[PDB]
């Protein structure tokens, strides 16, 4: 029309085809050209607005795209009766991807706010309720898949439309940095479950048909891999020849050659040490010199069988260490020892754990990928036969340990012939023992195993274990984004607080710095004392800067309590990385005069922040141990304590063949440490040994 | 417990603070309200008295102008400049093409702090920072390879400061005194930048003055010599020349290196222009092939906004979106040419 071309600058051209709409059809876009293409002329880029009505109509395409990145807003309300709508919108979509891409072979596009704007603005109306299958499946656009998507529940989104390895690789690529500020990654082979056949053959076939190129993520996969259950599905998802890849498979040559590169990369000093303690016989600790000989070694039987003989005193829990090594020597590759690993757990009534109690733990721990299928049975028979004198409390700790671990989604059930003995109704023994015990039984997901055993226990209810039984659930679910919707009760008990932030949030960045720094300042006293506990998590990023600077505070106060929860809040995670730091603040420390387990859990447990695995040969010296280890045993004197912290260096020290690091790369998390390790906030008499195991 | 609730009404209610004057052997405390009071405070206990040392607030209750007790308040103005913060969004990666000039500053500046295990073993330990400066205006895009410092641990950014000339502090101690309230929560780094004290030539305006001004800037040539320099406290200086500071001055300090920027050639210019339009998408239709052809030794910031001068006329045209009108109209900004200019003029 004659008005798109008037000097007048005069509001609007805009919806003035709407009122007058099949009229102005018989024209076409001869007359609106002069108008646009002369320079120095009045609405250049305004009649735009009535002419992207006119080309979208006529299913003209690029046209629209151009004469509508100026308006940026009629694009989404645009001439309403839906039949127009969404018919040529799909002629626009098939029409659009045909004059992209045309070169052939991209130049991409070229986000942006003309293409993926308008494709945008558009979509909204088209994921609120008609049609489907928008033009991010049609283009192939990564950047408008994070725009494609819909809030769901990401566990029915693991699939996509197969294509070639070439465009696979930047899917999954672009993909895994969209999912790692959502809870599913796609990493989470690993913990679900699932345990379809879906991740197996998907898992073998993306380094498809190559054999010789997939030595990475399979041959290095199962090496690296402690349970079967992966060796396990994988097998029969494993078509390279027939039925022979057993070799690789089982963790038998697998464990026994990366525990060779261990020793070429090692190795661990063996005569001189040890034999220089066996001069000194045995100390009067009986402490942490059961689990010395346990790593080392690893294989050898006659160090093996000085423990075995020495034991068979029965004196304390001593054994718990040393039987713990029978096991693990032999087990370092395959199988092994399983038959007469068993045999003293019924030839030992327990009557406690640290009689009996050892050796039925030595089969259960040290399994690490059995089942297989016979140990999970046996397990499972072998607690049947001593109930009444286990009981309830003491060994039923350690017991989950041997199921969940290797088998998430088992389906033998231990829980229902475990929880029979609940009526002893001890308040007390109960909470550092029905904590991971119900926890530790299975990784759950199916949200129906918190329904069923909340309503069998509580009954009524323990007003106590219904605290840690609501953790179970958050820990259930692996940051889901639900644990933040669970906090908002707030008892008064405040254990619920501390384990909600850590397992329920696990994520590379932090993003738990306003969370966790909320519930310290506006919590009531003695909870800032189990504060600290949740930096054994989401401090794996960056432990260097947020570690030793909060806890640096919080490691001079004088209440033992506080000042325990301090160095083990850096603990493990923060002995990952050696630092000038950890080894200047190791002064002054053993100089204090506070007495207590806890003025020597700060310096020892720190020396062995130095490293975790890592020489002696290569590479640091441990002539720099021996002296710090000599000169602070000459006070007190005795104090058996001083024995103690002189051997708990070389626990980990010493023990070497294991680079950790993290573990692991992989971001699981291990059931033995997280367990163990609070028990020693309460610490009484025998909770020190029991995590003595690590 | 009861302890607040019944020592709050001793103190005040409506009690005044003073200074604290001096400490005497005898317990006795000598306060000093403003002006020129004094008083005897006998108090065993609650100090903390080390920490406080003369010269500092304390409090004085009514009856009778006695301290109930002594907290660490302000302190002076000196300290307050150094926050905030910066520790910007940006890196030392955002620019590039002076990546084999800044991997020098880099890691010296990354030596201490982070890496320090091999540091602490050496036992020497280079903590003498760098000089910056360059040309035509440069030298606080040497501040930009800093913004990766900025972001490390404390930062103090400073250009001509303000207590060096425009009125002065008590001795050195003013730095010392920034050393020993940073100990607590170092490390940091101390920043200087574009000295304006001697780089104006008339001072402004006739002032106490001619002389004596340059016996008062004398005061900060000994305030950095200086007694005693120990460790950092990160001294990085940037401005014209260095031929300001005494050779006694480079004895304790700091004898490490000064770099130089120099003119980024077109494999920079393209590179700097890149990465500021990596993060943030750039036009297809503008091509960076013949932005750095027409142009011969320009920093990075020129090349931006003579595109900017084109988005500037842009809009008097009433384009958000990306035209061709502009394309002539930005390859007319090449055929206006007048990027660089520079005597010369002569053939040689």
């Amino acid at each position: 029309m004659s008005m798109s071309g008037e000097v007048a600058k005069e509001w609007q051209e805009l919806d003035d085809a709407e009122k007058v709409q099949r009229e102005p059809l018989l024209t076409l876009v001869k007359e609106i050209v002069p108008y646009n293409m002369a320079h120095n002329a009045e609405h250049e880029a305004c009649d735009l607005l009535m002419e992207i009505e006119q080309v979208d109509m006529l299913e003209k395409d690029i046209d629209e795209n151009a004469y509508a990145k100026v308006c940026l807003y009629l694009t989404s309300c645009v001439n309403y009766v839906p039949e127009p709508e969404n018919s040529a919108l799909l002629r626009c979509a098939l029409g659009v991807f045909r004059k992209f891409s045309r070169f052939p072979e991209a130049l991409r596009l070229a986000l942006m706010l003309n293409d993926m704007e308008l494709v945008e603005d558009i979509f909204t109306s088209c994921k609120d309720v008609v049609v489907q299958k928008q033009m991010a499946f049609m283009l192939g656009r990564h950047g408008v898949f994070l725009e494609l998507s819909e809030d769901v529940e990401e566990y029915e989104d693991l699939t996509e439309i197969m294509s070639n390895v070439q465009l696979n690789s930047n899917f999954l690529a672009l993909a895994r940095e969209l999912d790692i500020m959502e809870p599913k990654v796609p990493d989470d082979i690993y913990k679900t479950h699932l345990e379809n056949n879906r991740f197996g053959g998907s898992g073998s076939q993306v380094d498809s048909a190559r054999m010789n190129l997939a030595s990475s993520f399979v041959n290095g996969f199962v090496n690296a891999a402690f349970g079967q259950d992966k060796l396990l599905t994988d097998d029969g998802n494993k078509w390279l020849y027939k039925n022979k890849d057993h070799g690789m498979l089982s963790a038998a040559a697998s464990l026994g050659m990366i525990l060779l590169w261990d020793v070429d990369g090692g190795l661990t000093q063996i005569d001189k040490y040890l034999y220089s303690s066996e001069d000194y016989i045995k100390s009067g600790a009986l402490l942490a010199c059961g689990i010395v000989n346990s790593g080392v070694r690893n294989e050898c039987d006659p160090a093996l069988a000085l423990l075995s003989d020495y034991v068979l005193h029965n004196s304390n829990t001593m054994r718990l260490g040393s039987i713990f090594g029978l096991g693990l020597a032999y087990a370092g590759s395959n199988r092994e020892d399983v038959l007469t690993l068993l045999l003293p757990v019924m030839g030992d009534s327990k009557s406690s754990m640290e009689v009996a109690g050892v050796t039925a733990l030595a089969c259960g721990m040290i399994a690490v990928g059995s089942c297989n299928g016979d140990v999970t049975s046996t397990i499972l028979q072998t607690i049947m036969e001593k109930s009444e004198t286990e009981l309830k409390d003491t060994y039923a700790r350690w017991l989950p340990l041997g199921l969940g671990l290797n088998h998430l989604g088992k389906g033998e059930a231990i829980e229902a012939i475990l929880a029979a003995l609940e009526v002893v109704s001890e308040p007390f023994r109960s909470f550092a023992n029905t904590l991971v015990d119900v926890c530790a039984y299975a990784g759950s997901g199916n949200v129906l195993k918190v329904q069923q055993l909340l309503h069998i226990c509580s009954e009524h209810f323990d007003s106590k274990e219904k605290e840690e039984d609501k953790d179970k659930k958050e820990k259930k679910d692996k940051d889901k984004k639900e644990a933040p919707a669970d906090m908002g009760a707030h008892q008064g008990v405040a254990v619920l607080g501390i384990a909600l932030i850590a397992m329920g949030e696990e994520i590379g960045a932090e993003m738990a710095l306003r969370t966790f720094g909320h519930l310290l300042r506006y919590g009531e006293p003695t909870l800032r004392r189990a504060v600290p506990l949740a930096l054994a998590l989401i401090s794996v990023s960056n432990p260097r800067l947020n570690i030793l600077d909060t806890l640096s505070k919080f490691s001079h106060d004088a209440d033992p309590e506080v000042s325990y929860n301090s160095i083990f809040a850096m603990g493990m995670v923060g002995s990952g990385t050696n630092n000038a730091r950890l080894a200047a603040m190791l002064r002054q420390l053993a100089q204090y005069h506070a007495k207590d387990p806890n003025n020597l859990f700060m310096v020892r447990l720190a020396q062995g922040l130095t490293h975790l695995g890592k020489g002696t040969l290569t590479l640091c010296p441990y002539h720099s141990d021996r002296q710090l280890m000599s000169q602070v045993a000459v006070a007190g004197l005795l104090t058996v304590l001083v024995s103690f912290l002189d051997v708990r260096n070389i626990i980990l020290g010493k023990s070497h063949y294991v680079l950790y690091g993290l573990v692991a790369a992989m971001q699981p998390r291990m059931l033995v440490t997280f367990d163990e390790e609070l028990r020693p906030l309460p610490v009484s008499v025998r909770v020190g040994q029991a995590v003595d195991v690590v | 417990e009861e302890e607040r609730s019944k020592v709050d009404d001793l103190r005040g209610t409506p009690m005044s603070v003073g200074t604290l004057e001096e400490i005497i052997d005898d317990n006795h405390a000598i306060v000093s309200t403003s002006v020129g009071s004094e008083h005897y405070v006998s108090i065993l206990s609650f100090v903390d008295k080390d920490l406080l040392e003369p010269g500092c607030s304390v409090l004085l209750n009514h009856k009778v102008h006695a301290v109930i007790g002594v907290l660490m308040d302000d302190t002076d103005p000196l300290v307050t400049v150094m926050k905030v913060e910066k520790a910007p969004q940006e890196t030392y990666a955002d620019i590039g093409g002076l990546d084999n000039q800044i991997q020098e500053i880099k890691e010296s500046v990354e030596l201490p702090l982070t890496h320090p295990e091999y540091y602490e073993e050496m036992g020497i330990k280079p903590p003498k920072g760098v000089i910056l400066y360059g040309p035509p205006g440069t030298g606080k895009t040497l501040l930009a390879k800093a913004v990766a410092n900025q972001t490390s641990a404390t930062f103090l950014r400073v250009v001509g400061s303000e207590l060096i000339q425009k009125y002065l502090g008590d001795g050195p101690k003013l730095v010392r005194e920034l050393f020993r309230v940073a100990e607590e929560h170092a490390p940091s780094i101390v920043f200087i930048d574009e000295i304006d004290a001697i780089g104006t030539k008339r001072y402004d305006s006739n002032s106490g003055g001619e002389r004596e001004i340059q016996r008062t800037m004398l005061e900060l040539l000994n305030q950095l010599d200086g007694f005693d320099s120990r460790g950092d406290v990160k001294v990085i200086m940037a401005t014209n020349r260095i031929e300001t500071l005494d050779p006694a001055l480079i004895r304790p300090g700091r004898i490490d290196r000064k770099i130089e920027f120099p003119l980024p050639d077109e494999k920079t210019k393209k590179r700097i222009f890149q990465i500021h339009t990596s993060r943030m998408t750039l036009a297809d239709d503008v091509t960076l092939d013949d932005l750095i052809m027409a142009k011969d030794d320009l920093s990075g910031a020129d090349i931006k906004a003579i595109c900017t001068e084109a988005g500037l006329m842009a809009l008097r045209e009433r384009r958000m979106k990306v035209t061709n009108e502009d394309f002539k109209k930005s390859k007319e900004n090449v055929l206006y040419k007048k990027q660089e200019g520079t005597p010369e003029g002569l053939y040689l």
